[PDB]
């Protein structure tokens, strides 16, 4: 039959577009389409999780992906390696065309003949992806801006625990010295002078006491803002999906519209 | 850690006037003294033991002279305050507490690590407790590149370290282009040395010069002819010639430059001092075990399951085929399932690699099921030290970058991230009994040894790009000549491209070849290094290609894409950071730029422990530079303060109040101190003297960037600028206008060769942080909205600017601006232009700013496949190219115009394999519009390289001519 009625060609779309048809695909999955250069046709099969691209000759109405050309249609050498493998060819490649990336159901997502009727609907469909495309955006500052002020929150927590640790290296310091000249006071009856180093203690300790404060009050907001991360972290998992999905179908319905009005 | 903030205190951004401090004596006595902000330690400390004597114990309590301050600093660090000379202001303490303690331990080399962890970001320490083995092997090891510098920097005396401090700006040849030469009088030029002018040859060597009189220096700026690089080979003079300005230099004793050099000197730091299978023997599959994980962040309605999908690959080609594993809910993420994969162990590359990831699929919409990538995480299937992994293994996995939606992401970094508050996956890799590891090159070397019309084909297929469609009919014809395509090396990316790597028979083969490999140019072995040759002998060869032809100009200039493709390595120690490293530690102006771009991403944790690492051996060799990087650092530091106070305490102010407090903060001590003499991170030859505070002011803009204007203190500063002025924004990532700069400035070093002088003004540009960075500020520049403020009127500004003689000087130059920005922005897709975006200065010159996106950025938002002319000259333009003339489109001056875009287009083709190289090697820089090798396709696609120079000449004009309602003809 005709290579246009054929579903696996595909005519003018670039490699990018066969790789994206092509992504994560099972080995075997192909479709044929003209040459870049514009043998003008490449086919592309999938192998190894990789995209081979295997250029379709012709001279003389004759094709093949060597010479001698055997074949004499495109359709008919397709269909010869969609039912024996292409490891005679080249040893390299040992699989066959089985999987066909088909130009038949890309048609099945617009549901409008009426170019009126596809470009409105496509009107609709680029209204809501900007409108995701902008929602997607934001949660995406906020989700920066969390993850920075949760790291700047655990980094002054790593200082509060060095601090209360030095503070308290003085309390032991001060209790060391002590005690021995607190004795000597005891017996040297300046009980005035012990007061004074028991006031400079419980100086000491009331400030370690509002540092240890400080510390818990930054732990409970951290423990509030990296909920808040996880939140932001679902929604962005939840809308990443509805907006690729939301783009490839307005972008379907600008190539209907393309493929439906004039062209140059 | 890195500092949360740039504040004086945590919390706090500016100290008040006086403040309390809480200090700790020795004695356990806790006295509260109160400081003013800019007071220094040694006034702090005298005060307080003057005060210590008011309080019990104060006997047992030692000279003033025998104690130094301890404190808690905002990175969470214990730092001795060895300096007593500090203001408190300037220690970056967390809490306003001093501790009292005797000095102990090396004190000079606490000092030094002090130093290095300012600069670095970070502080040295806590290098010291990584307990990964590659780490540490990376700090002792790397020291042999920092003797060598330091030891070929000071064996030729005073010379060798001044060729280090004030390197040759000079070009990468003699040769003079055609254009240039004829604007010499017989092969001469006159020149004027501080008024003693005079005429001499161009190739006259400066120290012929010197005879002429009856060491130089530029005036205005620190560069110097230390070498006998012919007078034009030099920048500084080869620019002048070409703009035709009067080169301004000046002579001095060698003895008056080299007294100031202060004999660098480097010290070995302290962590100096302090049964194997072949995998060829082994005989079984690859098989890895995907233990379990601990959690991900998805509600349970919105996703309905989620696996972990996993890949072997070599660079960013699969080995062989993905291998999911079972669906699970997203509360139970455990499989403990064996994956299989095709491939055999004797036939994993060196560079082999695991990239697997945590996806939620959602098979809720008809028949196409959705799958979403939650977190990744990347593996070395070998070591550093060629040993296959086995055993258990956990692995904390990153968020997703932005924009990528692909399910893996090979193009990242491998290791585990460092953040334990993510996702963690624990892995299992099988075990043979023994320890398995790579064989050595000597021990396979034996496997590998155990036309005409195909003259054309080879030929064509090296003139190819490197991202052109390669069949595989091709490849096994590549493959089957492999031997034959030594007579034409630069074909050898393609053959790489051809080999079989999941083989361990073809790649013991090309192993063979590439030892005996006859180097390629610099511009085709930066291919090799960039994420699709992954293979160390592959990057080796690379490596030995610059270390024998690469120039220290065109090192400066491919600098930026060398620094990222360290990202790609597998390992720290590599040849590429081995070269990089001695290159920047025997040239300053490179060290300079390969500072800066490493502690630019000092935040982005991909990369802080590498990049971290690297600079730590960098300043510990760099010798007196540190001082004056720590005084950039220092002066930056201060500025994101400032700005950060502005667009947080105070955005809800006038401009009136704002402009209030920022010349009152602005006149502080410490301010002027730190903002006032040192060298612009833009350019380290030129000097940023004094402030002149009538000139800075904040813009007013949204983003609130500020105007700064310093004094050159040079003393011929008269004949080249006597301002320096700098834009500081904080809150815009200028990583996109940086690179797009120095494409604009590769692609003028093109034309220039070509005889094409197609003038742009490359302007600085330089990221020195997240989202802060620094914009050379054009001189004289005004907005093309701004000389509106009729299509004349933009005529009548040049005209009324310059008059007479300088009329047909300055239309030249606007001519010749359009041509390079006209072709260069359609070549890169720039933001659409406005009369915003483009500036034009009094001489004529054109200057684009805020080039923004580039590549088919708006593809994604609006998915129309065209290629944009972002530059439409206006009728504005027009008329000023025809010098007024009404049918500008039929004007001889318009004619030449497009020859001018004409030749520039078709020149930037054929050199379309450097730009897409480039690119490529900044693939996994972080930048969303440049993420793919898809993503570079748009330049494919601009420069036409797919069809004939001829039909790209015709596409081009095609392009001008539907974006311009037509007049391009040939
Ligand atoms: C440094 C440049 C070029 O020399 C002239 C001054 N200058 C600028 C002036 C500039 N304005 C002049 C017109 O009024 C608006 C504003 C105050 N707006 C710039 N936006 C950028 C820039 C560049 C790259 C990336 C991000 N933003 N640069 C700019």
């Amino acid at each position: 039959m005709s290579l246009q009625d054929a579903e696996w060609y595909w005519g003018d779309i670039s490699r990018e577009e066969v790789n994206e048809k092509l992504r994560d695909t099972a080995d075997g999955t192909f479709l044929v389409r003209d040459a870049s250069t514009k043998g003008d046709y490449t086919l592309t099969l999938r192998k190894g999780g990789n995209n081979k691209l295997i250029k379709i000759f012709h001279r003389d109405g004759k094709y093949g992906f060597s010479d001698p050309l055997t074949f004499s249609s495109v359709v008919e050498l397709i269909n010869h390696y969609r039912n024996e493998s292409l490891a005679q060819y080249n040893p390299k490649l040992d699989v066959k065309l089985l999987y066909p990336v088909s130009k038949y159901q890309q048609d099945q997502v617009v549901k409008e003949d009426n170019i009126e009727a596809v470009g409105k609907k496509l009107h609709e469909y680029n209204t809501q992806f900007q409108e995701k495309s902008r929602e997607y955006d934001r949660l995406y500052e906020e989700y920066t801006r969390t993850s920075q002020e949760i790291q700047m929150k655990r980094t002054a927590i790593e200082a509060f625990n060095e601090t209360i640790k030095i503070f308290e290296e003085q309390c032991q310091t001060q209790e060391r010295y002590s005690k021995e000249y607190i004795e000597k006071f005891k017996r040297e009856g300046n009980e005035k002078e012990i007061q004074r180093i028991m006031h400079n203690y419980d100086k000491l300790k009331s400030r370690i006491s509002e540092i240890i404060d400080s510390r818990r009050r930054l732990e409970e907001d951290l423990k509030k803002q990296a909920a808040e991360y996880r939140e932001i972290d679902k929604r962005m998992n939840s809308i990443k999906p509805d907006l690729i999905q939301l783009r490839k179908t307005r972008d379907q319905y600008l190539m209907w519209l393309t493929q439906k009005g004039v062209r140059q | 850690p890195p500092r949360p903030s740039s504040g004086e205190l945590w919390g706090i951004h500016l100290m008040p006037p006086r403040i309390l401090v809480e200090c700790l004596l020795p004695n356990g006595m806790i006295v509260t003294l109160e400081c003013l902000r800019e007071a220094t330690l040694i006034t702090i400390k005298h005060e307080l033991f003057k005060e210590a004597r008011k309080y019990p114990l104060h006997q047992l309590l030692q000279d003033e002279s025998s104690y130094i301050f301890v404190s808690v600093t905002q990175e969470a660090e214990r730092e001795e305050f060895f300096d007593e000379t500090r203001r408190l202001c300037d220690l970056r303490l967390f809490q306003p507490f001093l501790k009292v303690i005797e000095p102990v331990g090396n004190r000079e080399e606490k000092i030094l690590n002090r130093e290095i962890g300012f600069a670095i970001g970070m502080p040295v320490c806590e290098f010291d407790m990584v307990k990964d083995p590659e780490v540490q092997d990376f700090r002792r090891n790397i020291l042999n590149v920092c003797k060598e510098a330091v030891d070929l920097r000071d064996l030729n005396s005073p010379h060798s370290r001044a060729m280090y401090v004030y390197p040759p700006n000079v070009e990468s040849s003699p040769e003079l282009p055609k254009h240039i030469y004829n604007k010499l009088d017989k092969g001469q030029i006159i020149v004027v040395i501080w008024k003693y002018t005079l005429k001499i040859n161009h190739d006259c060597v400066p120290e012929q010069v010197i005879a002429e009189a009856i060491i130089l220096k530029v005036c205005g700026c620190d560069e110097y002819f230390l070498e006998k690089y012919p007078l034009s080979q030099y920048k500084y003079i080869r620019s002048c010639i070409m703009l035709g300005r009067m080169p301004n230099l000046m002579l001095m004793a060698k003895e008056s430059l080299y007294s100031q050099l202060p004999m660098d000197c480097f010290t070995m730091p302290s962590y100096s001092r302090r049964s194997t299978k072949s995998l060829w023997v082994i005989n079984s599959a690859l098989r890895i075990k995907i233990l379990c994980a601990t959690y991900v962040n998805v509600n349970i309605r919105d996703i309905d399951k989620i696996y972990v999908r996993t890949g072997i690959y070599h660079g960013g080609e699969p080995l062989c085929d993905n291998v999911n594993t079972q669906r699970v809910p997203c509360s139970n993420p455990r499989w403990n399932e064996w994956l299989n994969y095709d491939i055999y162990i004797p036939d994993l590359p060196r560079a082999a690699r695991l990239c697997l990831s945590i996806c939620s699929v959602k098979g809720r919409k008809g028949a196409k099921e959705e799958h979403c990538p939650l977190a990744w995480g990347n593996i070395n299937l070998f070591d550093y030290t060629d040993t296959l992994v086995s055993g258990k293994m956990a692995l904390n996995l990153w968020p997703v970058p932005h924009g990528l939606e692909d399910l893996l992401n090979p193009i990242g970094v491998t290791g585990s991230n460092p953040n334990k508050e993510t996702p963690c996956l624990e892995l299992e890799f099988d075990w043979f009994s023994s320890v398995v590891k790579f064989p050595d090159m000597s021990v396979i070397e034996e496997h590998a040894n155990w036309r005409e019309n195909d003259k054309e084909q080879l030929k064509a297929i090296s003139t190819r790009d490197p991202l052109s469609e390669i069949t595989e009919q091709e490849k096994d014809f590549l493959w089957s000549h492999r031997h034959y395509c030594v007579t034409i090396p630069e074909i050898l990316p393609k053959l790489l491209l051809s080999v079989k790597w999941n083989s361990r028979d073809e790649v013991a083969q090309m192993y063979c070849l590439v030892k005996d490999w006859p180097p390629i140019k610099p511009e085709q072995a930066m291919e090799l290094l960039d994420c699709n040759y992954p293979d160390p002998m592959v990057r080796g060869f690379a490596v030995r290609c610059l270390e024998k032809y690469l120039t220290d100009d065109k090192l400066s200039q491919y600098l930026i894409q060398l620094v990222q493709v360290l990202k790609y390595e597998q390992y720290l120690d590599n040849l590429l950071v081995r070269f990089l490293l001695k290159k920047a530690l025997t040239n300053q102006r490179i060290g300079h730029f390969f500072f800066w771009h490493l502690k630019s991403e000092m935040h982005n944790k991909t990369v802080s422990q590498r990049f971290g690492l690297l600079l730590e051996s960098y300043c510990r060799a760099c010798g007196m530079y540190l001082k004056h990087l720590n005084r950039q650092v220092e002066a930056m530091e201060k500025l994101i303060n400032l700005t950060d106070i502005l667009k947080q305490e105070k955005k809800d102010e006038t401009q009136k109040v704002q402009m209030k407090f920022l010349v009152e903060q602005m006149r502080r001590p410490d301010f002027m101190d730190a903002l006032q003499g040192f060298l612009s991170p833009l350019n380290p030859a030129h000097q940023l003297g004094n402030l002149r505070l009538e000139e800075c002011r904040i813009m007013s803009s949204a983003k609130r960037p500020l105007k700064l204007n310093w004094e050159n203190p040079d003393i011929m500063s008269e004949l080249l600028f006597q301002n320096n002025e700098i834009m500081f924004k904080n809150g815009d990532d200028l990583r996109q206008d940086m690179l797009t700069l120095q494409i604009i400035r590769i692609m003028e070093n093109i034309w220039q060769n070509q005889g094409l002088d197609l003038r742009m003004l490359p302007y600085g540009c330089l990221s020195i942080g997240d989202c802060v960075g620094l914009i050379e500020w054009v001189r004289n520049s005004h907005t093309i909205m701004q000389i509106q403020c009729n299509s004349h009127t933009l005529h009548q500004w040049l005209k009324d600017k310059n008059k007479g003689e300088i009329y047909d000087a300055a239309i030249d130059l606007f001519t010749r601006s359009c041509a390079g920005y006209c072709v260069a922005t359609f070549i890169l897709g720039i933001g659409d232009r406005h009369n915003s975006n483009i500036m034009v200065k009094d001489d004529g010159q054109l200057v684009h700013i805020d080039f923004g996106h580039f590549l088919d950025h708006k593809k994604k938002k609006f998915g129309y496949k065209r290629e944009r002319v972002p530059f439409v000259l206006t009728q504005d333009f027009l008329i000023v190219i025809s010098k007024g003339a009404q049918e500008c489109t039929k004007t001889r001056e318009f004619e030449r115009f497009q020859e001018m875009c004409y030749k520039a287009y078709l020149a930037i083709r054929q050199h379309a394999n450097l730009f897409i190289n480039l690119f490529s090697m900044m693939l996994g820089s972080g930048m969303p519009e440049l993420q793919s090798f898809d993503d570079i396709a748009y330049i494919r696609k601009t420069l036409a390289l797919d069809k004939t120079e001829q039909e790209a000449l015709e596409y081009f004009m095609k392009q001008m001519n539907d974006a311009h309602h037509g007049g391009w003809t040939t």
